[PDB]
């Protein structure tokens, strides 16, 4: 679960409340579904609603974000998208 | 206001084909000889 950030347009605080969340969410939930929740729903109390979080090992998106509320990063071998739009 | 698009894409993965086998067997085939070296009667002298 080692973290690597690829991108992002964010805060330097909210890009490491990304990784640590991320990671909590990924060593607690086994399914990605679960990990995107737990993800999203800690964003939308600490950081104001409407966040949104894809986690996964293989997929493509095209998504429209709020500037400086964006990161794209791994742990290990899985992908999260972080964002804030709405 | 401002609304940003960006386009995300994860790494590919690649796969390899493989197998197992338990152990093998293998034939075999033999013949008892039945050799007789034995004269008739050898005129000892022990």
């Amino acid at each position: 679960r080692k973290a690597v950030i690829k991108n992002a347009d964010m805060s330097e605080e909210m890009q490491q409340d990304s990784v640590e969340c991320a990671t909590q969410a990924l060593e607690k939930y086994n399914i990605e579904k679960d990990i995107a929740a737990h993800i999203k729903k800690e964003f939308d109390k600490k950081y104001n609603p409407t966040w949104h979080c894809i986690v996964g090992r293989n997929f493509g998106s095209y998504v429209t974000h709020e500037t400086k509320h964006f990161i794209y990063f791994y742990l290990g071998q899985v992908a999260i998208l972080l964002f804030k739009s709405g | 206001i401002r609304w940003e698009t960006k386009s995300c894409q994860t790494a590919s993965i690649a796969t390899a084909s493989a197998s197992a086998q338990a152990r093998n067997h293998v034939d075999a085939q033999v013949q008892t000889e039945a050799p007789v070296p034995v004269s008739v009667q050898p005129p000892s002298q022990y």
